[PDB]
RNA sequence: CGCGGGGUGGAGCAGCUGGUAGCUCGUCGGGCUCAUAACCCGAAGGUCGUCGGUUCAAAUCCGGCCCCCGCAACCA
RNA sequence: ACUAUG
RNA sequence: AGCCAGGAUGUUGGCUUAGAAGCAGCCAUCAUUUAAAGAAAGCGUAAUAGCUCACUGGUCGAGUCGGCCUGCGCGGAAGA
RNA sequence: GCUCAACGGAUAAAAGGUACUCCGGGGAUAACAGGCUGAUACCGCCCAAGAGUUCAUAUCGACGGCGGUGUUUGGCACCUCGAUGUCGGCUCAUCACAUCCUGGGGCUGAAGUAGGUCCCAAGGGUAUGGCUGUUCGCCAUUUAAAGUGGUACGCGAGCUG
RNA sequence: UACCCGCAGAAGAAGCACCGGCUAACUCCGUGCCAGCAGCCGCGGUAAUACGGAGGGUGCAAGCGUUAAUCGGAAUUACUG
């Protein structure tokens, strides 16, 4: 349950380090992103050189949450920190070419098939 | 190849602006006799 | 000797001799288009009568020829009207004095809210809206001189058009190649081998 | 708009009590200087914003029109 | 009582 | 009123126009064919052509065309 | 012998301040809400010169003309001066339709996608932040859309101040 | 393979920089403070030994020039001095 003003860590290698959510996309009045949901973000910390600079606005996709995902049998996966992969604003492909940390099957789609390649672990 | 003039950005009339550049500027000549005409060396000897 | 009437608008004499500048109106028929070839720089060469030496000088002088030439629709304006900020009891809080006209083509806006009357504020803010649309006639006019005048200053040493040479006792229009040896013809007035043969050959 | 003031040679000013337009600078012409500036001599130039009235007569008194300033536009 | 510049 | 046929020839009238041939704009007032047809009424071409009305004979068989005066009506006519 | 000109002449002789204020009165008289009005404002129609390569009316529409609404700035002083507490914000709404989205249509200077304009339609729906006390507005990022109004410019014996 | 012998025919094999002074080597034509040259002084504004071309000449020569870099010249960091 990422919402406006939530700060997330960055799973990819893109340059960014912390980012802040600033909309949850795909609806009027929409409160939360969970896993596999697109959000508009801004970059706060960013490492000295790298694809993206502090203050850049772009999309991301949420890939890990503390609240957790739920699986059809009742099972929950929680993680220990909120996290996201930075995306282009228009194509909505990844910027990063590597991915740190585990991710989930909730991504497994047409759209984010590039990520679930690059992940170390899918749970 | 484009003259780089010493006037800044021209704003109105350019001919009158170049008139007041070193580009134009009186060319006077050395007299070879009388009244500014002394050489030490002279062109060859 | 082409029958135009020939005012002086403005002079400035030099302290010793000649003139620093001058402006000359030319009343008559197809004036501009005769003279428009003569805009440019002109190069003299002579032994100067003012130099105590007596050296060949090589002065320059412009001529420049330019011809002469001689209300905002309520549809184009939106007019927001709203309450004022500030000091004075029940009357300030309620009434909507304040105006904000806006031009939909450009984006320029205005206000007034000095007055109590909405109708004063409106016709005041109409005045500032006249002025501020007259002001973007100056910033198009001035930035489409210095568009066209930046790439006329491109041409540089070419800007000089004629070369009068009163001790080697001859001349050249530098564009055409048209030449005389009669120096005191042309200075008294007899130009027209230069002025025609420019037009004919297309500047 | 309410009240008041001002438009005079090219510039800044005086003359406004009806019959008379001055002051300093500038312009023009002559001199002095090798030349220019200063300095000396001589000459001009003002529809008195604009339109209309009043008077025998209007810069001047009176009205409208135009521009330019200043003061006021308050209590809720 | 004189004076500045080229 | 309907229904069928004809609406031409000098000639794209002239002048303008990249083009203007009835039909962008401007100036304008023919005879010929005779049943009669504008030197052009509206679509339409880059322009002709194309369609079609004024105009006219055929067919059919009783009232009909459109102004003036006056009565009553219709639309125009959305609010907590 | 008085410009006692405030000219039926208060004295021979007289200006201000009060947000530190007080008393008596007035809705005879103002500010706020209501009322009458509708110059102004908003919405609509009539005429059609012209723009739209050609063509007034797909879209616009000069010079002028006729209305509607009661929404803004006013005008009037009818109600309230032995009190009808004000902008904005919060909470809770409710109606109108001159419709922002969704639904049905007609014309298009509608190939398609996507638009323009008009007619019907009020069932439901109709952002979050930065700045500012702000309404309004500008900006950022969304959304199918971020509609225009009425309700003491709805709502303080409900909150804030 | 070095090296040695035979065959044919001058055959198959010369450029680069410079020529105002410093610095060895000069005259024409074009150009007219333009175009250009230039290490430093400077050359060029209608008779240019200094620009560009030609003819001649000087210097190197399978190389010749330009640039960069070090020492020299520089007794211009001096012990020598």
């Amino acid at each position: 349950m990422i919402q406006e003003q939530t700060m997330l860590n960055v799973a990819d290698n893109s340059g960014a380090r912390r980012v802040m959510c600033i909309k949850v996309l795909g609806g009027s009045h929409r409160r939360y992103a969970g896993v596999g949901d697109i959000i508009k973000i801004t970059i706060k910390e960013a490492i000295p050189r790298g694809k993206v600079k502090k203050g850049d606005v772009l999309k991301a996709v949420v890939v890990r949450t503390k609240k957790g995902v739920r699986r059809p049998d009742g099972s929950v996966i929680r993680f220990d920190g909120n996290a996201c992969v930075l995306l282009n604003n228009n194509s909505e492909q990844p910027i990063g070419t590597r991915i740190f940390g585990p991710v989930t099957r909730e991504l497994r789609s047409e759209k984010f098939m590039k990520i679930i390649s690059l992940a170390p672990e899918v749970l | 190849s484009r003259y780089q003039h010493t006037k800044g950005q021209i704003k109105d009339n350019a001919i009158e602006a170049l008139l007041h550049d070193p580009l134009f500027r009186q060319r006077v000549e050395k007299n070879k006799k009388g009244k500014g005409s002394y050489m030490r060396k002279g062109k060859h000897g | 000797s082409r029958g135009f009437k020939t005012e002086i608008i403005e002079e400035s004499e030099g302290e010793v001799a000649g003139i620093k500048s001058v402006t000359i109106k030319i009343s008559g028929d197809y004036a501009y288009g005769w003279l428009r070839t003569e805009t440019g720089v002109h190069r003299l060469v002579r032994k100067s009568p003012f130099d105590s030496g007596g050296r060949r000088h090589t002065s320059f002088s412009s001529a420049f020829v330019y011809p002469e030439v001689d209300e905002i629709n309520p549809a184009d304006l939106r007019i927001d009207v709203y309450r004022t900020s500030g000091a004075g009891g029940q009357h300030v809080n309620r009434t909507e004095s304040a105006v904000r006209i806006t031009h939909i083509p450009t984006g320029i806006v205005t206000q007034c809210q000095n007055d109590r009357s909405q109708h004063k504020n409106k016709d005041q803010a109409m005045k500032q809206m006249k002025a501020k649309l007259y002001e973007l006639e100056m910033q198009k006019k001035n930035a489409e001189k210095q568009a066209m005048e930046d790439n006329k200053s491109d041409i540089g040493w070419g800007s000089q058009i004629r070369s009068y040479v009163l001790d080697d006792s001859r001349i050249k229009d530098l564009r055409t190649g048209v030449e005389t040896r009669n120096t005191q013809a042309v200075l008294d007035g007899s130009l027209d081998q230069f002025i025609e043969a420019s037009l004919k050959a297309g500047l």
